[PDB]
């Protein structure tokens, strides 16, 4: 059983970011450089704009999907247990924790 | 294919069939990028895989070989390489498997159906590993044609047996085989080691107490020491089974109920087992009286404790 | 850094980033993310390269096996039998640095002979086991796969020459732990009888009759009696017959020169 360790879940979550944008090119096929300075060590890089933005929204698409389902979590925390007396969320956030111990 | 095999020849039914079938270079890249491939790829390509289409092509196959093919024929030996086939691409299901090496052993070639019991099991799961131990091992036991050697036969079982037991099943019958044949072909009571193994397992009593009846036949010393380890609701089951030895060969049967009686509740059957052995003498309603008076009292003394 | 220039399509900065991270010698998991990024790219002669440098960096059979995978799921016969070919050297090679243990020598051996069992040719999947049983006669898992191996392939004569030795080995090992169970002679003898006949066909019979006190013990030197009756006989009689009779000298003088050695016998 056990939890996964940092190195595995590392790379599922690299597979799963992998099977993701494996999707979006195929989504992207239905619907239809590297110069060094003289002057300096500089290095620069030619991208297209899109891909960019596509990864930036993504990673904004992302995080809005962790933070709602996180909130979502917490609603369903604050709504189920209602057994034991306590004074504040706090309380039963603590107590929570003493039941996942057990 | 079907309307194809009543206006015209199998041979021709073959023909149309027989470009379905090309296994072209690679199976493996082919039925993963089918699967990947989001219904562009057309499954014209991985039309091999289908289990349906192998069967009743190879049913064909099988209905139109003689009744004796003995491999000198072409049909025998497509049909052996079409079946072949089947294993390579490892898509074979447990009752085709038994259909292959059931149609080995119509045309004489037995010994190397033994080869196709051999490739399957590796690949097959237990619960269904068992299902081709018995018609497996039932074949190099009793077919006419399968002359191996009794240090062969018994590889057979103790590869199976252990590895079967292993994973974890009840295995009543291979133990039985293994116990059965052990007289035919070698003729010693060794069959008690090689059937207790069934009792100590790592359906059970009913394998213990049908063989603790069999050594009564040969020899009484090898009867007691079953009688002891026999008793080490099923608990009580094993005691009554240890008074039934003790009554065919009487004080180690009574301390033996006592022991019994202690071993779990109820035990009215355990005083039937007393009653019996005290019933089997052709001495004085004493002993028995005092018999139901000490277990009386112990069920008085049950009460107390509850 | 991957996934961001994988999401850029930079196919170069994640090629020159892998050939930087796998020089570092960091674990499995970035060298089998590494060799699935060119399946994506479909650089085959690149993937080749990386598995050449992966076994280097974590030699293994799960490493050359995963190699092995990659060649037999493509096909090519000819490339597939010369890593083959590559994976057993480097065991021969490295035999004294002693990092392939006996049961990972033996997915190696079973893996090329089922291979070529599949590649049609029977006389390289049976020639391997005995380079590999001589080459390491200490592994048993390398003798006793080399056994299924020809269960699956072999002609029946050659089965039963191999079924015979690990027999002999384990009832050799259940006799030397286990002292006196009778009826584990009773066959040992009669592997050795049936099969093994030669010097150790007496000698075990003599080795047998060594371990023989039992009624159950007895009659087993009455099959080695008759064992040697078959085929001296008088003198090894008089031996065992020496656990006491003076009832039976006044018999055996009476029956021994008079009338035989089956007389002779009788008296035992």
């Amino acid at each position: 059983r056990g939890g996964i360790s940092y190195d595995q879940l590392a790379k599922l979550s690299y597979e799963k970011t992998l099977r993701n944008l494996a999707t979006q090119t195929q989504n992207s096929s239905k619907q239809d450089k590297v110069q060094k300075d003289t002057k300096t060590g500089k290095i620069t890089i030619a991208d297209d704009d899109k891909l960019v933005n596509k990864l930036a929204v993504s990673l904004q698409s992302e995080s809005k999907k962790r933070y709602e389902a996180r909130k979502r979590q917490m609603q369903n925390a604050k709504t189920l247990y209602g057994v034991e007396s306590f004074i504040n969320d706090k309380n039963k956030q603590f107590n929570e924790k003493l039941s996942r111990e057990s | 294919a079907d309307r194809e095999l009543d206006k015209e020849g199998v041979e021709r039914a073959f023909s149309i069939l027989e470009d379905a079938l090309h296994v072209p270079t690679n199976p493996e890249i082919l039925l993963e990028k089918y699967k990947n491939g989001h219904r562009k790829i057309p499954a014209q390509t991985v039309l091999f895989n289908s289990l349906r289409i192998w069967s009743k092509y190879i049913d064909y196959l099988e209905a139109y070989c003689p009744k004796d093919a003995n491999s000198s024929d072409k049909i025998f030996n497509k049909t052996k390489m079409a079946y072949n086939t089947v294993i390579d691409l490892r898509l074979i299901t447990p009752a085709m498997a038994e259909n292959f090496a059931l149609f080995l052993q119509n045309h004489y070639e037995v010994m190397e159906s033994f080869q196709v019991y051999e490739k399957t099991i590796p690949l097959f799961p237990p619960e269904i590993q068992y299902e081709l131990w018995i018609e497996y091992l039932e074949v190099a036991t009793s077919h006419q044609l399968s002359s191996l050697s009794p240090e062969h036969i018994r590889f057979l079982f103790e590869k199976a047996l252990k590895n079967l037991c292993s994973n974890g099943i009840d295995c009543k019958t291979i133990f039985i085989a293994y116990s059965v044949f052990e007289e035919r072909i070698s003729g010693l009571i060794s069959k008690s080691i090689e059937i207790l193994r069934r009792g100590a397992v790592i359906r059970l009593q009913l394998w213990r107490m049908c063989i603790s009846k069999a050594e009564s036949t040969l020899g009484p010393s090898v009867t007691r020491e079953l009688y002891q380890e026999c008793i080490q609701k099923a608990v009580e089951f094993v005691i009554k089974f240890s008074d039934f030895e003790s009554s065919i060969g009487a004080r180690e049967i009574l301390a033996y109920g006592a022991k019994l009686l202690p071993p779990s509740n109820t035990e009215l059957w355990d005083s039937f087992e007393i009653f019996e052995l005290k019933h089997g003498d052709k001495t004085y309603k004493d002993m028995l009286k005092m018999k139901k008076v000490l277990e009386s009292n112990m069920l008085i003394d049950s009460a107390s404790v509850s | 850094y991957l996934i961001v220039e994988e999401s850029l399509n930079n196919v170069e900065i994640v090629r020159s980033l892998y050939t930087k991270w796998c020089s570092l010698e960091p674990g499995v998991n970035a060298w089998n993310s590494f060799v699935d990024f060119e399946i994506r790219q479909k650089n085959w002669n690149g993937v080749r390269e990386i598995y050449s440098k992966y076994v280097m960096a974590h030699p293994q059979m799960q490493t050359w096996l995963k190699w092995v995978r990659f060649e037999n799921r493509h096909g090519n016969t000819e490339f597939t039998r010369s890593v083959y070919s590559l994976a057993i050297d480097t065991v021969a090679n490295l035999q004294n640095l002693q990092i392939w243990s006996d049961m990972e020598v033996a997915k190696l051996v079973n893996s090329f002979a089922h291979w070529e069992a599949a590649q049609q040719e029977y006389e390289r999947s049976s020639a391997l086991y005995q380079i590999a049983i001589e080459k390491w006669p200490s592994n048993q898992l390398l003798k006793a796969g080399l056994l299924d191996f020809e269960k699956q392939f072999g002609d029946i004569n050659s089965i039963e020459e191999t079924i015979s030795y690990k027999r002999k080995m384990e009832y050799e090992t259940i006799l030397s732990n286990n002292a006196y169970d009778y009826d584990t002679w009773w066959l040992y003898l009669d592997l050795i009888s049936e099969s093994f006949p030669k010097q150790i066909m007496q000698t075990f019979e003599k080795a047998i009759v060594d371990s023989r006190k039992e009624l159950s013990k007895n009659v087993q030197w009455k099959r080695y009696i008759y064992l040697w009756m078959r085929y001296v006989e008088l003198e090894l009689e008089n031996s065992l017959l020496e656990e006491e009779f003076q009832r039976l000298i006044d018999d055996i003088i009476p029956h021994k020169h008079f009338t035989k050695i089956w007389l002779m016998y009788a008296k035992f």
